[PDB]
């Protein structure tokens, strides 16, 4: 269960059901990113599908990465990725977009100084 | 006029019994308005009822119980086609009251019965017909009236219209009234009497006294053989249920016998909406004819409450000219826009601005009313929450409470001119440890309302009532006197404040405080940079602004001597037009929002103004573990540099990923970074002017020094005022020219200086500029290892003998300016495409290449060149 701007998002069953009424689920954490049903005809939807395919044209790699990043919405038992890039390659845009879409409650910034030389990952997805 | 009905419904049992009856078991008979089934109208509540006779009897007897004690009611009954007969006689008086003697009334009854016996349906046989004469308590402004009620007769509406038409031109009644001081006895009978619904006996109109039954006559008519009508008087009329007897539609009368011949809704059931309707009338007419004002008013109404639509038409209906011509869809579009910033505080502000005395009277009456129902509803015992409610209604526009990070309630106040205050805090929100203003206010201003309710109680005590009402009011006065002094008690005052901490609570206030970067707090008010030209706000507004600066703000005045000398000093510091404009445009971005990272390294020889301006820029705009010092600031630079001008660490790049940061130094830097991303957001400038006691006339780099600049003008407020005006002027110029984008500013001198300084500081930048030349005709393809070897040779033969490593060179080049030049080869390798690399000491081939605003006296004005 995830707290979003317009309610509580449940990933128990496919398709996901939005809880926008009275319920007895004990949900307290939330993020400002509202959820809407997937519209492939939405201009912003297709604009992002275009941007994602431009960043990673290679379909196996794109599908694997976007499936891997689709696990960010799941905050239970879970692989570490080392994705390289010279710069202005679209990785910073997508990683910042993931951070903002998941929120500070669910997503956290990690500093490379810690690994080179812990509690901020508490219950994060 | 609501206090007495509240109190009459507070100390008149019969009234409370009637209220319980009507609210509980007469409520099932509610009828939608306009239904033909409705027989009773309640003006006050506005609710319509359809009572069957079985409950109508109890209704009428409850009213009669209520009426005998003098309680005021405003009821009505709807008489339809077939009901009793009602005559209205608004007698006009030459001198302000006719006697209406009993013998005269007998004459009038005999003449109206002649016209009823004439020209009519009447049942055959012997029958009883009753007449009643209710008279006005007193003639007002020489205007008297009395009524004739005939509940016994039952005829159609047209038959009543025929009867009243025949009475209108009757000379007998008119000449009877000629000596009665009746100016026009002809025009006294209202024809609409047979159609307009009649008020029940004992009821009356707003601020009108009910009619009093002077006497009631009874007549016996025998259609079998009329010989003489025996007009006599009804005995013991007082021992009867007069409301039940005199009802036109009643059929169960003991003596009277049947002889068979929306914006309004919203204001009603919403007292505070009714308050808003009362106060909106104070607006001058321009507010609904001028779009800007009407749109703002409806935008505030919609934002505060979405159910105020009918009121929105009503205010729009104040001008039928624009309301009928396009008003409907304009209002709908405005409502849709608002539903998809301004509240009633602005509306009260405007009302106080335009109609002060009416505003004061309206608000005082509202406060009196509110604390009055609190007084009556609890028999004169006042507790903390009631006082809190009255205070919140009274000062809902000056104090705000919100929970800070410590979980403690925090008080905020909007500062108004004329009260003690720290300088530069006007028209802004200040944090208060304790709400001292409320603590004084409850003792001082509130006691006025308490005295108002005290003087009202004494008034009702003086007026003639029965004994029980007097005993009630004596007890109420005693209780209110006991409860009156508590508002000065410290514990009571503290409890009231704690209780009001919940009403005044406005959620999300602290997180919205000073959030908008397009507003600045200044000494004389709040500065706005939303649009050009800049505007200074020194009036009431809903902007949540707490932080401020001590600089007063004035519009750009070129003729100002301080502005003139400031412009000349600025020209002296940076003689070049392009450099001066670049520095001033950059220094003018006070902006507390999203700012770029054009990290500027301002060099100079000292006593050039760079150090002077470095401290000077801090004074004009100050506040807007070292990393956290940039949170919320809009600018800020460092100074006082030693020879040890190296970058702070490997973390020296981490401080520039919402304030403009500029590096000022006595010498060129030791920073020496090795990436093109790093160097692209870095700028360099070195001062050329020298300020000295004896400037060289032949040297433009030497000018007369002004030691008075550094110790008196900087402490002179007007200097900072002019500096702030100059800064906001240059800011407006930048956004009106380049849409606010600083990369669009042309800086050939500064760009050249930065290029040269980078050539000095980075060995990779030097190699690119010296040995890498773009060449489309160069068919040679240069690979990663080849570039590494060429750079190694260049470093060895020009810089120093050193053993290089290809691993770092590959990354350094892939993250260099050659990122687009090092295109991917078919083997994924990094190769040089469309460009050439020089070998040992060659030169560029033909066609290859290495990889104006002139000073004016009015330089601060517009520049023709983009």
């Amino acid at each position: 269960l995830l707290g979003v701007g317009n309610g509580v998002l449940s990933i128990e069953t496919i398709p996901a059901k939005l809880i926008n009424h009275f319920h007895e689920h004990p949900i307290h954490q939330y993020t400002h990113i509202c959820y809407e049903p997937f519209n492939p005809e939405n201009p912003w939807t297709k604009l992002l599908l275009n941007a994602l395919q431009d960043i990673i044209p290679e379909l196996d790699a794109r599908l694997w990465i976007m499936f891997y990043l689709s696990t960010a919405i799941f905050r239970g038992l879970k692989l570490m990725l080392l994705w390289l890039g010279g710069g202005c390659n679209g990785k910073t845009f997508l990683m910042r977009l993931v951070a903002m879409v998941l929120g500070d409650h669910y997503a956290s910034k990690l500093n490379i100084s810690l690994l080179t030389s812990f509690m901020r990952l508490k219950g994060r997805g | 006029d609501t206090i007495q009905l509240t109190a009459q419904r507070k100390y008149l049992a019969e009234v409370q019994a009637l209220e319980t009856l009507l609210a509980r078991e007469l409520s099932v008979f509610l009828t939608e308005p306009g239904s033909k089934k409705t027989n009773i109208i309640n003006r006050i509540t506005g609710k319509t009822y359809a009572l069957p006779s079985t409950e109508l009897l109890r209704f009428y007897e409850h009213l009669e119980q209520c009426r005998k004690q003098g309680a005021l009611m405003y009821f009505l009954e709807r008489q339809g086609t077939y009901s009793g007969l009602m005559l209205d006689y608004d007698l006009k008086l030459n001198t302000n009251a006719p006697s209406l003697e009993s013998s005269v009334l007998s004459r009038l009854c005999h003449r109206i019965f002649v016209h009823i016996k004439n020209s009519s349906v009447l049942p055959e046989g012997s029958h009883k017909i009753h007449f009643f004469f209710t008279l006005k308590p007193e003639a007002v402004q020489g205007k008297y009236g009395f009524h004739v009620l005939i509940p016994g007769l039952k005829m159609a509406a047209s038959t009543k219209k025929s009867i009243i038409a025949s009475l209108q031109h009757d000379a007998t009644v008119q000449k009877i009234l000629h000596e009665q001081g009746v100016a026009n006895p002809e025009s006294c009978l209202d024809p609409h009497s047979a159609s307009v619904p009649s008020l029940l006996y004992g009821s009356s109109k707003l601020n009108h006294r009910p009619y009093q039954l002077k006497t009631g006559f009874e007549l016996v008519f025998d259609s079998s053989d009329p010989d003489y009508i025996p007009i006599h008087q009804i005995k013991n009329i007082e021992s009867y249920n007069l409301v039940s007897e005199l009802s036109l539609t009643n059929e169960q009368g003991s003596l009277v016998r049947p002889v068979y011949c929306s914006l309004s809704i919203l204001m009603l059931h919403d007292p505070e909406a009714r308050y808003l309707h009362k106060i909106l009338n104070l607006l001058p007419p321009e507010y609904y004819v001028e779009y800007p004002l009407w749109s703002n008013v409806v935008f505030a109404l919609a934002n505060t409450s979405a159910n105020y639509r009918p009121l929105a038409e009503w205010f729009s209906q104040k001008c039928p000219e624009k309301w009928n011509t396009g008003g409907k869809e304009k209002l709908e579009k405005l409502w849709n826009d608002a539903s998809r910033k301004i509240t009633k505080r602005s509306i009260m502000y405007w009302a106080h601005k335009h109609a002060p005395q009416q505003y004061k009277e309206i608000v005082e009456q509202g406060y009196f009313s509110i604390l009055a129902e609190y007084v009556y509803s609890y028999n004169g015992t006042l507790e903390h929450y009631m006082i809190a409610k009255v205070i919140y209604a009274m000062m809902g526009n000056k104090f705000v409470v919100d929970v800070d990070s410590n979980g403690k309630y925090v008080w905020f106040e909007f500062v108004l001119p004329g009260q003690p205050m720290n300088q530069g805090e006007i028209w802004k929100w200040r944090k208060e440890v304790n709400p001292d203003e409320l603590h004084i206010y409850i003792s001082e201003n509130f006691s006025r309302v308490m005295d108002r309710i005290t003087e009202h109680i004494k008034y009702h005590l003086s007026q003639p009532h029965e004994t029980n009402i007097l005993n009630y009011y004596k007890k109420l006065l005693k209780a209110f006197e006991r409860s009156k002094s508590k508002i000065f008690n410290d514990s009571f005052k503290k409890g009231v404040i704690r209780q009001a901490e919940f009403l005044f609570r406005q959620r999300s206030f602290i997180q919205t405080l000073d959030t908008n970067p397009y507003l600045l707090g200044v000494g004389n008010g709040v500065l706005s940079i939303e649009t050009i030209p800049a505007k200074l706000i020194n009036h009431f507004h809903e902007h949540p602004i707490h932080q401020y600066t001590h600089i007063c703000y004035e519009p750009f005045n070129p003729e100002n001597p301080w502005t003139k000398l400031l412009l000349n000093a600025l020209q002296d510091i940076i003689p070049e037009l392009d450099a001066r404009l670049w520095i001033m445009f950059y220094l003018s971005t006070i902006f507390r929002g999203l700012k770029e990272a054009l990290m500027l390294l301002w060099l100079g020889g000292g006593c050039n103004g760079k150090t002077f301006l470095m401290r000077l820029v801090a004074m004009v705009l100050g506040d807007h573990s070292a990393f956290m010092r940039l949170k919320g600031r809009g600018y800020g630079y460092f100074e006082e540099t030693n020879k040890s001008e190296i970058l702070n660490t490997s973390r020296l790049k981490e401080m520039v990923n919402t304030a403009t940061m500029v590096a000022a130094s006595n010498y060129n830097f030791i920073i020496d970074t090795t990436d093109h991303g790093t160097w692209r957001r870095l700028r360099h400038y070195r001062s050329k002017v020298k300020f000295c006691h004896n400037p060289d006339p032949n040297n433009s780099y030497e000018k007369k020094e002004d030691p008075r600049f550094i110790h008196e003008y900087i402490m002179d407020p007007n200097c900072q005022n002019a500096f702030f005006s100059i800064l906001v002027y240059f800011w407006e110029k930048l956004q009106k020219e380049y849409n606010g984008q600083i990369k669009k500013v042309f800086c050939p001198t500064i760009e050249s200086e930065t290029e040269a300084y980078r050539k000095s500081q980075d060995t990779l930048h030097r190699f690119i500029t010296e040995r890498v030349v773009e060449s489309p005709s160069a068919e040679t393809v240069y690979n990663l290892s080849e570039v590494v070897t060429a750079y190694a040779e260049w470093y060895n033969a020009n810089i120093n003998v050193k053993r290089h490593i290809a691993l770092e060179l590959s990354q350094e080049l892939e993250n260099s300016v050659l990122e687009k030049y090092l295109q991917w080869s078919p083997n994924k390798t990094r190769i040089l495409k469309g460009c050439r690399i020089l070998h040992k000491f060659e030169t560029l081939q033909p066609g290859e290449s290495y990889i104006i605003c002139e000073p004016k006296n009015k330089w601060w004005e517009w520049s023709p060149n983009p």
